[PDB]
């Protein structure tokens, strides 16, 4: 299929801080991927982002009704949509399972690399630190960065690359607002 | 509770 | 800022695609399945707490589709550029033998919201089991995708997620295999 395509997309966004203590609604309209037209509840009217959206700023600006409905939102929609979702989304928490196996830079060789697997936690944001013998590694630590599971849950490898030597704990720490504490997980070669 | 749809507005012929 | 929840909408011509969904921080809460006329929420826990009535969806995206009619003619019949996307398949946890498992086909950075995705094991279409997210949006107005296969691991088979775009030349083949 050759056909050309067109899009028409609309994103009505609504961005809190502390929660619903301040909040900014943005209404967006977009052809293809290029914003054309957006009220900012910061402005309080419609503003053209390109040319192509010039019309529709200058006439839904001159509708009143249109206007008060995209100032109030903040308020209608916005706030409560926050109250409505708020309990399985704002404060949904999961903790992450943590592993902690040996791997190959080279299927031949020796192990030479650790990978802290950290899974199925949510929200995403997390700190996850490799530690030899207490001290804290920090050169040759490379991971997947913060993978999105579509589930909303998240997943991320963070792996050191060492040659493990007898005697030698590794730790694996994982913090998280999911945690009262940090999860640690140990390995001996 | 019910979630509120935000209307999309028809624009200039 | 701590959080951003938007209600996503696209219209696609001559395919005659709408979608509506809701995204909470890059999940979807919930889509409304237009045909059906049914809201899908995300997580099954997700709509004993709170509703929508999906007919709503229904007129937003019918004023989708004049609006797009009316920005078409604007741009002078301008269409889209096809944007061809990065495909990447992954485990939902570290995977063992014989330990139920799910691949991931993680379809990232693309547009139009259009594609065939297939599983294949040992080189042959997979069904069973299989599901699918809506297109979800990403801040650049591109669109991202999730298709998912649970399995069972073992050093016999073989996956690939196939992926076809309008802005491939080729169907894309993302390997995974044990080890
Ligand atoms: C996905 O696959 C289908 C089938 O090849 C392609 O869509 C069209 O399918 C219908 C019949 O079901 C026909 O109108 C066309 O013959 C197919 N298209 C072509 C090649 O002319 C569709 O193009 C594929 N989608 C993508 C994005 O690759
Ligand atoms: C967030 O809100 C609380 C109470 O709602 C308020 O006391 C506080 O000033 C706010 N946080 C800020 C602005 O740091
Ligand atoms: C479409 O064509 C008209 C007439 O030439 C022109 O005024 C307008 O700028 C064009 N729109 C574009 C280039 O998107």
């Amino acid at each position: 299929d050759t056909r050309p395509r067109f899009l028409e997309q609309v994103k009505h966004e609504c961005h809190f801080f502390n929660g619903t203590e301040r909040v900014r609604f943005l209404d967006r309209y977009f052809y293809h991927q290029e914003e054309y037209v957006r009220f900012d509840s910061d402005v309080g009217e419609y503003r053209a982002v390109t040319e192509l959206g010039r019309p529709d700023a200058e006439y839904w600006n001159s509708q009143k009704d249109i206007l008060e409905d995209e100032r109030a939102a903040v308020d209608t929609y916005c706030r409560h949509n926050y109250g409505v979702v708020e309990s399985f989304t704002v404060q949904r928490r999961v903790y992450p399972e943590v592993t902690v196996y040996p791997a190959k830079t080279q299927p031949l060789q020796h192990h030479n690399l650790l990978v802290c697997s950290v899974n199925g936690f949510y929200p995403g944001s997390i700190e996850v630190r490799w530690f030899r013998n207490g001290q804290e590694e920090k050169t040759g630590v490379v991971s997947t960065g913060l993978i999105q599971n579509g589930d909303w849950t998240f997943q991320t490898l963070v792996m050191l690359e060492t040659v493990p030597r007898s005697g030698e704990v590794y730790t694996c720490q994982v913090e998280h607002p999911s945690l009262t504490s940090p999860l640690t997980v140990e390995w001996r070669a | 509770s019910a979630v509120r749809l935000r209307s999309s507005v028809p624009g200039v012929r | 800022e701590e959080h951003v929840i938007i209600q996503a909408e696209f219209y696609l011509n001559p395919d005659q695609s709408g979608e509506f969904m809701f995204d909470f921080d890059g999940d979807e809460i919930f889509h409304v399945d237009m045909a059906k006329k049914e809201t899908v929420w995300r997580l099954e826990e997700f709509g004993r707490f709170a509703s929508f009535e999906a007919q709503g969806a229904l007129a937003n995206i019918a004023v989708d589709k004049a609006n797009l009619e009316i920005m078409t003619k604007r741009s002078n019949y301008t269409p889209i550029t096809n944007v061809p996307p990065e495909v990447t398949v992954l485990t939902n946890s570290p995977v063992e033998l014989r330990e139920p498992n799910v691949l991931i086909c993680f379809i990232d950075k693309f547009t139009p919201p259009v594609v065939n995705v297939t599983w294949l094991r040992n080189g042959k279409p997979v069904t069973t089991g299989v599901s699918e997210t809506v297109f979800l949006p990403r801040e650049d107005h591109l669109f991202r995708k999730f298709h998912y296969l649970p399995f069972l691991p073992s050093t016999e088979d073989v996956y690939d997620c196939r992926v076809e775009h309008w802005g491939l030349d080729e169907p894309l083949l993302k390997h995974w295999e044990f080890d």
